[PDB]
């Protein structure tokens, strides 16, 4: 970078993403989008209950 | 032999990195990406998805 | 030496040259993926006409695909034989010309065409010595017609000495595909008569008709046709790709068949073309090549020769065979049935031998008959295109294009002149 | 190849419906968006690219917006079968419906329901790169479909111009109705599509019942079998661009080849063979007697009859195992018989259209699986004879200015019914010059 | 044939705060080489023993980066040591007197 | 030497004979640029290396070293994807 | 015996010169540690030209970086093949000047040039005879433009007669990243037209083309192109490193390129460039390679030469090749193609071959164009550039700082002047004088 440089221009978890053209075109990470919308249903209950 | 004429049935040159039919895998070179019809072959689709970064390609 | 470098423009350009690269490297030996297997040595040494030599006996065909759809790309390169050309030869569009002369020949060509022609520059520029270009292409459809008459105008005006032939599939009335035919036919034609040196006239009317009656076929799919057609462009070309005791090349049969420099339509007729179940019950032999050929029923086209008169006429035969027979063969057809001769031209007949046959066969034949005939189609194809734009039928999708209605007019004259020309050399 | 369908009124969805159970069947996708864990890959994947997108992993959404404005149809919709497969955005939906109302659902609602719906087809189409063209799904009898619809394609036409839209429209049958004042929403649909649509194809729901109650034997069908085989016709259409075939025939040939006239286009269409599960097994189906069998007003998706008119062009998609050579000897026959008559304009009144990939069966459908299919979109005069049989009795409500006052309560006025009523009658005129 | 497999190199740490503390300190983490460590297989005691190990049939290489081998010189190939024909047997005429 | 705490470095060595079975990999601690005078620190060797021509098959060796100065060295044979695993001070572990 | 110093300046030039360092490191045979390990006794006899023997087969580069940000040194450091460069050559400064061409000349060059000059009189007296300073940086950003040129100022006021490459890319209006790129660049253009000896014009949006194009990579990234421009280096200096048949320094080929000595912006092309997929396809013959290399769609810079005429033209060559078949090829290219070729100049190309190939092939060749179409990029950059100054936009970020408005109509002269230049020698007559 034109500022700070920490990881390798060469870092083959890096390049296999950036290589992998679906992944760079589209990109989940599908757990953790079940875990958030647990997480909003979960909130959305909670709400509930307390006004119940 | 009769040969399909016409349109449809997108194959190796319409074939890219970026669509909505063109599996998982990595790929430098987009002639090499554009005959997965040919090298993959017949493989469950569940195994595209679980080998994200591997090669399996011409 | 001497170079063909092909061209196809168009869907069914495309599927005829697929058939044709097919038998083509069927003759010289070379297997689907790529590699020379042949035994003989006579296949090795003219292959520089169709091949270039890349690595490690590794020929790639000198043809340019050229259409504006995908669908007919991946069907190229699906099929067997797909994997041998080159993807650089692969001049392709994107939007789709559809049935449309004038997307075909103004707004879609501006900015394929040049694409096109460095291809083929890089393509001629390539061997040393052109002997003549090729193009397969079609009559009915936009982007093999428009185009395909847009690139002979570039192509004649940047090489002008070089030959040309062009394979024209023309639509008949009877076996209609699309509507728009005679505005298509018409002004390709148009074009046709002042740009390309020689041209052979098919239409799919005939083609259905030798498949049925000849080869006695059930199902006459695309690909026999295909099979029709490429067994002519070989037999046509094979003079060259093999050494013969009496050659001619595609200039030597130009002269020899041109007498007037717009009377360049040829009709075509290829034996012998016997069905599987008569094919042990004939014999192998002249008469019974020239009874095939010179039969009327045999035409590739829509035009019965014996309505006319045979101005010119060629045979190219394969085959160890003797040419006193040969001759003495074609003397005897030109003096039995000497009303359909013509009378100020003796000798109507020219005769080549080449003595290497296509597989499988030992001995066979092609037709090449320049005949007055021809102008029965024309005035077929005319007729109709009158009827259409006396009160404009269909006529915005061009007009609305860039076109004026002065081309049309000129398109019609232009055909009423040539079939009037064509009537006073009857 | 890329083509976005959208769907305007309370029909519009409920073909909708149909088109997309047909189109996630034909491609093997279930219906909660993505396929089986079974399924391999292989050759003729990504035969769903020109319908579907893929997100994320494992997830297509199709290229639909489903839009309505009573937010009951869509809501059933959301709570359906389908509720994870169309995105939640695409399905837009109102607040209060245009209720028989062309004016309402023209100027009071349309003015703000068009500018989201439209902000939602731009960023569809720039997600897609090879757009072939829009589709439109509408009844004209409603007040959504028209009103709005008739916005919709106006800045459509504005935004795009040259792209091709597609108009299945869905007129109001002569004497089995649903409504009273479909004339006047008809007539004040029609002035639009004229000079907006490129291509418009006829769908008339008596005709259909007749087919449904002769062929397939249905002595009592719903809606639902009405949609079904409407979009087997929409299917069938668009088959060339989907798979492989020997000569197929792309969405953008039918402006070319059956247009012959700027200010016409309106093609009658036709399915065959429209058969039943035990008929099927019965008698044998080939070529020359399904090409018979698609030219009878028996069979017609429009309740007219062209023995009264004359043919200007015809269009025939072939589906299944067909090769050229007997649809070729079939439309021979045709051309040769004298029951019916070509225009004097075309001596090559036709365009065939072959495609191998047999049409599919659906569980809840009645045809069964069958070998081969033809659906033909032509073009005669016999529009021109509806269209005056619509406005005869369009001219009967505006003597006597029934129902007047709404419309003028909305805000409009007098002037664009006379103006409809004219050109109804100019293109009157125009079918009746075009057929001499 | 990925092209991290070819990736041949040496990489180091990138930017990081100033060391602010020598080796010499006990909680400055540093590299001990003995114990030996895991040695592979029997009869490896020793360091000459390890060398013969080696040196039996075993060995090994870094491998040629470069795809080819290096073409010899135009001038080297064109100029190799070479040696003249040989003349063959002269005719003698007896002189006559 | 002198190369920061948490580095990596990886090469790519073949076999010299035609028609080797092993490879014996030697790790050593020094400057000399003769083997036999720097220190030995673990040794271990790639088994059934598939029979090849001189310098055809490829052995991948990279040595890591973390911020606690703990170092593993891993040996990747490409073709039949062998990889050992040596760390200093425990046990060869093979994968 | 000949010497190269190299100079790089900036991020991109940083990065390009990492690159370019791996690519010669690899040719010449030694390990990313440093140390020797190669084959063949060719490579040790000309690795004066860029290194120097430290201790036991150490060789350091003779190189130099210049920047303001620590990121991309230690960019540098990461990498592989990154610690060779010897430390003292790391002369750096820390602010950063951050696209500001003003703050690359006037403000942070003033007194971080006189260290770079210090370091770089250095590596130039540690040799024994200079062939030339090779200078890589670009055109758009400030701490390589800016301080790039002004030591291109100073260097070029110390030692007058020794050669001086500069490789710039410039900026192009389809792929533009920053919004003062007009800004920089023409200053920096006039700067160049005094000083440098020769600039070899690249682009990336003529690199990005070619990778999608010839190369048919998927994802085209810097690495790529900084190779692509690495080994266009290579092939450039190839012919002092290795022994040929026919060699060509730098001098010589400026002095065979150059006619007059302000037209020496050249557009550069490199061959063979092929797809994995589509490699089986092609021939490997002398045609198939001049064929792609006098191609339009490989020229590396946004300049179409068919556009205009060229006014000379070098071909230089690496494998061994048949010099009949290369001097006939030339032949036939300037002989076929007759218009694109000036008239007042005959044989309007110089060749070269040598013995050694770059890494993977056998053979390979390098294209030196001197044409007349670079004017285009000039007028396409000087158009924004005075469309800028017709309302003295963005000028305070220079005005604040010391320079004028004065700064700004000479650049605007020299540019528009340059080009009239470039017109008028195109459009000049065959023979006749006054
Ligand atoms: N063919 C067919 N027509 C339908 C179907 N459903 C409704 N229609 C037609 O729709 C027309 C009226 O419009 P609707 O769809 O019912 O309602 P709308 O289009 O939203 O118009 P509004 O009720 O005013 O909002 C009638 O002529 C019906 O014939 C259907 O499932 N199939
Ligand atoms: N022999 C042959 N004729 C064909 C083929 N495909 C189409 N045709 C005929 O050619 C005409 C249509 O050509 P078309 O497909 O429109 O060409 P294009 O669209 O311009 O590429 C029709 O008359 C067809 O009968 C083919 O594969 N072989
Ligand atoms: N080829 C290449 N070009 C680059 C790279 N990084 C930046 N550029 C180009 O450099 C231009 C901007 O120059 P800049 O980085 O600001 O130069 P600097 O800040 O003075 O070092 C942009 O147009 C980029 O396209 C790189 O890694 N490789
Ligand atoms: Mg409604």
């Amino acid at each position: 970078g034109r500022l700070v440089a920490q990881v390798p221009n060469e870092d083959p978890e890096r390049l296999k993403r950036v290589l992998d053209a679906k992944w760079r075109t589209i990109g989940v990470d599908k757990e953790t989008l079940e875990l958030q919308a647990q997480e909003k249903k979960d909130r959305e209950q909670a709400e509930k209950d307390r006004d119940e | 032999t009769t040969v399909a004429g016409g349109k449809g049935a997108r194959g190796e040159i319409t074939r890219r990195p970026g669509e909505s039919g063109n599996p998982y895998g990595v790929s430098v070179f987009v002639d090499e990406y554009g005959k997965w019809g040919s090298a993959i072959q017949g493989m469950p689709l569940t195994e595209t998805r679980a080998r994200m970064q591997t090669k399996y390609f011409p | 030496m001497r170079e063909i470098v092909h061209i196809q423009g168009g869907q069914c350009g495309n599927q005829i040259g697929a058939k044709f690269w097919e038998v083509v490297s069927d003759e010289h030996g070379i297997d689907p993926t790529g590699t020379y297997h042949g035994d003989s040595d006579l296949q090795l040494e003219r292959i520089n006409v169709y091949f270039n030599e890349a690595t490690g006996g590794r020929y790639v065909p000198r043809a340019i695909l050229m259409d504006l759809e995908p669908g007919t790309m991946d069907s190229v390169r699906s099929g067997p034989y797909g994997q041998i050309f080159r993807p650089d030869n692969f001049v392709f569009g994107q939007t789709g010309a559809g049935n449309n002369w004038a997307k075909g020949h103004y707004t879609e060509g501006a900015e394929l065409i040049d694409s096109v022609l460095d291809v083929v520059r890089k393509e001629a520029e390539s061997c040393d010595c052109l002997q003549g270009f090729q193009v397969c292409h079609s009559l009915g459809g936009g982007t093999g017609s428009g185009m395909g008459t847009l690139l002979i105008s570039k192509i004649r005006e940047e090489y002008p000495d070089r030959m040309m032939l062009t394979f024209s599939v023309v639509p008949s009335p009877k076996v209609s595909d699309t509507v728009v035919e005679p505005y298509n036919a018409t002004l390709s034609v148009h074009q046709l008569v002042e740009n390309a040196d020689e041209c052979m006239v098919l239409d799919n009317e005939a083609l259905y008709d030798i498949c049925f009656r000849t080869l006695k076929l059930t199902t006459p799919t695309f690909g026999d046709l295909n099979h029709l057609i490429s067994a002519v462009m070989s037999g046509i070309t094979c003079c060259l790709r093999f050494p013969g005791q009496l050659n001619a090349d595609l200039r030597k049969l130009a002269v020899n068949l041109i007498p007037f420099p717009r009377l360049h339509f040829f009709m075509v007729g290829f034996t012998p073309l016997t069905s599987r179940g008569s094919q042990q019950y004939r014999a192998l032999t002249v008469p019974e090549l020239t009874q095939q050929m010179w039969d009327a029923k045999n035409m590739m086209c829509a035009a019965d020769p014996r309505h006319g008169r045979y101005l010119t006429a060629s045979a190219l035969f394969r085959g160890r065979m003797s040419t006193k027979e040969v001759d003495e063969q074609m003397l005897n057809v030109q003096n039995k049935n000497s009303s359909y001769f013509v009378e100020w031209i003796p000798n109507n007949v020219k005769s080549s031998v080449c003595d290497i046959p296509p597989k499988g066969l030992k001995m066979s034949a092609t037709f090449i008959g320049n005949s007055t005939a021809i102008q029965e189609m024309f005035k077929r194809v005319s007729e109709q295109f009158t009827a259409m734009f006396r009160r404009k039928a269909f006529l915005h999708w061009y007009t609305g294009e860039g076109m004026d209605e002065m081309e049309f007019t000129e398109a019609e004259s232009n055909m009423n002149d040539l079939v009037s020309e064509y009537q006073q050399y009857q | 190849r890329e083509v976005i369908s959208i769907h305007i009124g309370q029909a519009g969805i409920q073909v909708g419906n149909a088109c997309w159970e047909l189109y996630c069947l034909e491609h093997g996708i279930q219906p909660d968006g993505q396929m089986p864990s079974d399924k391999t890959i292989g050759g003729g994947d990504d035969a769903f690219n020109t319908f579907f997108s893929e997100t994320g992993a494992g997830k297509h959404v199709p290229r639909c917006i489903f839009l309505d404005l009573e937010p009951t149809v869509v809501d059933e919709v959301r709570t359906g079968t389908y509720r994870q497969l169309f995105h939640p955005e695409q399905l837009i939906s109102g607040k209060e419906d245009a209720a028989n109302n062309f004016a309402r659902g023209h100027y009071t609602i349309g003015k703000e329901i068009v500018d989201l719906a439209l902000d939602r087809i731009r960023k569809l189409a720039d997600n897609c790169t090879g757009l072939q063209g829009f589709l439109v799904f509408n009844a004209v009898g409603g007040g959504t479909g028209s009103g709005l619809g008739s916005l919709l394609l106006e800045r459509l036409s504005v935004d795009y111009g040259k792209k091709s839209k597609l108009g299945f429209t869905v007129y109001p049958s002569p004497q089995v109705s649903t409504a009273v004042v479909e004339p006047y929403n008809s007539v004040l649909s029609t002035h639009s599509l004229l000079e907006h649509t490129d291509v418009a194809v006829m769908l008339d729901n008596e005709a259909i019942y007749d087919i449904c109650r002769r062929s397939l034997d249905i002595e009592r069908p719903t809606y639902t079998n009405l949609n079904r085989l409407i979009a087997q016709v929409i299917s069938s259409l668009t088959a060339s661009l989907r798979f492989d075939g020997a000569l197929n025939v792309d969405i953008t040939e039918f402006q070319t080849n059956l247009v012959p006239y700027p200010r016409i286009h309106f093609m009658l269409s036709s399915y065959a063979p429209i058969i039943s599960a035990e008929k099927a097994y019965h008698e044998q189906l080939s070529v020359a007697e399904i090409t018979n069998a698609a030219f009878e007003p028996a069979s017609m998706m429009v309740k007219c009859d062209p023995r009264h008119g004359k043919y200007m062009a015809c269009c025939l998609m072939y589906r299944g195992d067909v090769v050229p050579k007997d649809v070729n000897a079939s439309v021979a026959t045709i051309k040769t018989k004298r029951t019916i008559q070509f225009v004097d304009w075309c001596p090559t009144g036709f365009k065939c259209g072959i495609n191998y990939q047999p049409p599919t069966v659906v569980p809840g459908g009645d045809l069964a699986k069958v070998q081969r299919a033809v659906c033909m979109i032509s073009n005669s005069t016999a529009i021109g004879e509806i269209f005056s049989r619509l406005d005869h009795k369009f001219d009967l409500m505006y003597a006597k200015r029934a129902f007047v006052h709404w419309y003028v309560g909305e805000g409009m006025e007098e002037g664009e019914f006379s103006e409809a009523r004219e050109d109804l009658a100019a293109l009157e005129k125009d079918f009746e010059e075009v057929g001499a | 044939m990925l092209p991290t497999d070819t990736m041949k190199g040496t990489f180091a740490p990138g930017t990081t705060k100033r060391k602010t503390v020598n080796m010499y300190d006990t909680q400055s983490s540093t590299f001990q080489p003995r114990p030996e460590g895991p040695f592979e297989a029997e009869h490896i005691t020793d360091q000459p023993a390890a060398h013969e190990h080696f040196d039996t049939t075993r060995e090994i290489k870094l491998k040629d980066p470069k795809g080819m081998d290096l073409p010899a010189t135009s001038y080297v190939e064109h100029y190799p040591p070479k040696t003249a024909l040989l003349p063959g047997e002269p005719l003698e005429l007896a002189l006559g007197g | 030497r002198t190369l920061d705490s948490p580095c990596s470095a990886r090469q790519v060595f073949t076999t010299v004979h035609d028609n080797q079975e092993q490879a014996c990999i030697l790790i050593l601690y020094g400057d000399d640029p003769v083997a036999s005078n720097n220190t030995l620190l673990g040794q271990f060797d790639i088994v059934n290396i598939p029979p090849a021509p001189k310098d055809v098959p490829r052995i991948e060796v990279t040595f890591h070293l973390s911020r606690d100065m703990f170092l593993t060295v891993e040996a990747r044979d490409l073709d039949t994807a062998r990889h050992k695993r040596w760390l200093q001070r425990g046990d060869i572990v093979v994968l």
